[PDB]
C-alpha cells in the first residue's frame, strides 16, 4: 500500500500488469496486459492530462486559476477535467451537442465548463470553437495531437514502468492502439532502446486503417482511428500494423470479461486480439505486452455490452 | 468523428 | 508492480489521499482511502474474493460450481468479477427495479440474472436466493453473515492503514455501514494499535437503524440495509453520525470539483462525517475514512444528474 | 430497498 499523498494526481501512473491465462493459447507467447484504466481518472489519458498541464506550468504558460480548452469527446476530456479539478484550473471542453448526458454530467461533476457546438458540425465544429477560444481569448489549448508532452510522458513514466516490471525478462513485442499515438511512440522509443529486437506493432481500426496507407472511415473502436496521422505519432516507431474490425474487437472484450475477469473497453479488445495473433506467431518462450487504455464500465451504454 |  | 498472474491479485493495497480544500487547515487532517481503486471498482472486491477463497479452501466449492447471491449493489459486481476471474458460474437475484445498465454490467462478466418482483425489493431477492441454494446446492456467500467479510478487512484493509499511517496516530476512523465488515475489521485492527482511536459508524439519517430509529427509504447506496447485519460488530464504534441524502450528495459534488476525487454518494456521507469529526478534533489530529465506490458508477443517479 |  502506497503511503498517503496530498493530491489525487500523485496517484497517476504505476499501473499493474496482468498475464492472460485463458483467451491465449498455451502454444503461443505469453501475453501481458497493462491496466491503464487503473489510473485514478479511469484511463491512460490521465498521464497526458497531467503531463501537458504540468509542462505548461513548468514553462510558465499557465498558472493556477487559468482556463484550459480542449476539443475532446473521449477520455482526454475526463482526464483533463479530473486533473484541472485536482490542480485548480478551469477546464473548458468543446464537443458537439450530440454527446450523452452521462458523459456531460461526468465532466460537469468535475466542475468543467462545456461549450456545446453544433451537432451537425461534429468534431470539426468542436475543434473550430476551441481554436476561437485559444486565438481570440487566450485559452491554453493542450493540443493532445501535437503536444510533445504526450509521447514524452510515456517516455518518462509508462515505458520505464514496463522496463521495471519486466526486469529479468525481455519483451519481444509491444502492441498498442493508436489514438494520439503517444503511447506507442513514447513507450516504443524506450523499449526499442532497451530491447533493440522488439517488434513495435501499431493497432488501428479496419474501418479507418490510415496508418496502413489505407483510407479513413467510421469505426466503433473508441479511442483509436483519429482519421489522420497525429503529430504525436512517430510513424517510424512501429515495424508493422495490425488492423482490427469492430465486431472482432467487441467479441474479444466480451471474452476477456467473461473468461479473464478483465472488463475493458472495445479498444482494449482490439489490443488483446492483436496481441494474441502476434503471440501465436512468436510461440512459447516469447513475451508480448499490450496496453488496456480504458475500463468497460465507461461503455455499458454502448452496443459493446448491450 | 472520433473519441480521444 | 511486477506482473501478476490473475486480476484478483490486484485486489487491495488501495491508496490514501489527503483532503486540501473541502476541509480547512483549522481542523484535523482528513485522509480518504480509495477503495474504488480495487480492480472491480469497489470495496466489495475484497469480500467477494475472501468469501470465494474461504469456501474454496474449505472444499465447499470447486471451479465450475455456481455461486448465488441476493444483491443489487457492488457485491454483485464484485462477485461477478471474481467469479469470472476464477472460473465460477454466477447467479444473482435482484428486484425488477435494478437498472438495465447494471444488468449489462453483470451479464458482461458472464453472470446469470434471476428477477424478483420489484415491489418486494431485496426481501424477494433474498428469498429467491435461499430457494436456489437450498434446493440446488449452489453456494451462497451470504455477505451479511459470512465471517470472511469482516475478517478480510481485519487481514488486509486494516493492516494497510497501519502500514500507510506508520509513524503517525489515527485519532478517528469513520466508515459507512452496509454489511459493517469494513468498520468492524478495520476498527478492530486500529483499536489494537491505537487504543485511544475514535471509531465512528456512519448510517443514513433517513434509515438510522443503528441509532434505534425506524428503517426507511434512503438514497445512500451501499449503506442502510434496514437491519443490523451479523457481520457488524455493534460494539466496535464509539459513536454514530447520521447523514442525510442531500448532505451526502452535495459533499460528493464538492469533493469532485474541489479535490478532483469523484466518488459515490456513500463516500460523500463518509467525507462529510469525517469533516465534522475533524472540526471537532481540531488541528494536529488525523481523521481517516473510506471511499467505497467511484462516482462514475452513479452517473444515471441524481448524485451527478 | 438497499443497494449492497
Amino acid at each position: 500500500a502506497q503511503k498517503p499523498v496530498d493530491n489525487i494526481t500523485q496517484i497517476i501512473g504505476g499501473t499493474p500488469v496482468v498475464k492472460l491465462r485463458n483467451v491465449v493459447d498455451d502454444n503461443a507467447a505469453d501475453v501481458y496486459v497493462k491496466l491503464e484504466y487503473q489510473n485514478p481518472g479511469g484511463s491512460v489519458k490521465d498521464r497526458i492530462a497531467l503531463a501537458m498541464i504540468e509542462k505548461a506550468e513548468r514553462e510558465g504558460k499557465i498558472k493556477p486559476g487559468d482556463t484550459i480548452v480542449e476539443p475532446t469527446s473521449g477520455n482526454t476530456g475526463i482526464g483533463l477535467a479530473f486533473v484541472c479539478a485536482a490542480k485548480g484550473y478551469k477546464a473548458v471542453f468543446t464537443m458537439p451537442e450530440t454527446m450523452s448526458q452521462e458523459r456531460r454530467n461526468l465532466l460537469k461533476a468535475y466542475g468543467a465548463e462545456l461549450v456545446l457546438t453544433p451537432g451537425s458540425e461534429a468534431m470539426k465544429g468542436a475543434i473550430k470553437k476551441a481554436k476561437e477560444l485559444k486565438e481570440e481569448h487566450g485559452y491554453f489549448e493542450p493540443q493532445q495531437f501535437e503536444n510533445p508532452a504526450n509521447p514524452e510522458v510515456h517516455e518518462l513514466t509508462t515505458g520505464p514502468e514496463l522496463l521495471q516490471q519486466f526486469e529479468g525478462k525481455t519483451i519481444d513485442a509491444f502492441l498498442a492502439g493508436v489514438g494520439t499515438g503517444g503511447t506507442l511512440s513514447g513507450v516504443g522509443k524506450v523499449l526499442k532502446k532497451e530491447y533493440p529486437n522488439i517488434e513495435i506493432v501499431a493497432i488501428e481500426p479496419e474501418a479507418s486503417p490510415v496508418l496502413s496507407g489505407g483510407e479513413p472511415g467510421p469505426h466503433k473502436l473508441q479511442g483509436l482511428g483519429a482519421g489522420f496521422i497525429p503529430g504525436t505519432l512517430n510513424t517510424e516507431i512501429y515495424d508493422s500494423i495490425i488492423k482490427v474490425g469492430n465486431d472482432t474487437a467487441m467479441e474479444m472484450s466480451r471474452r476477456v470479461a467473461k473468461e479473464e475477469g478483465i472488463l475493458a473497453g472495445i479498444s482494449s479488445g482490439a489490443a488483446i486480439y492483436a496481441a494474441i495473433q502476434k503471440a501465436k506467431e512468436l510461440g512459447k518462450g516469447k513475451t508480448v505486452v499490450t496496453v488496456l487504455p480504458s475500463n468497460g464500465e465507461r461503455y455499458l451504454s454502448t452496443p459493446l455490452y448491450s | 468523428m472520433f473519441y480521444i
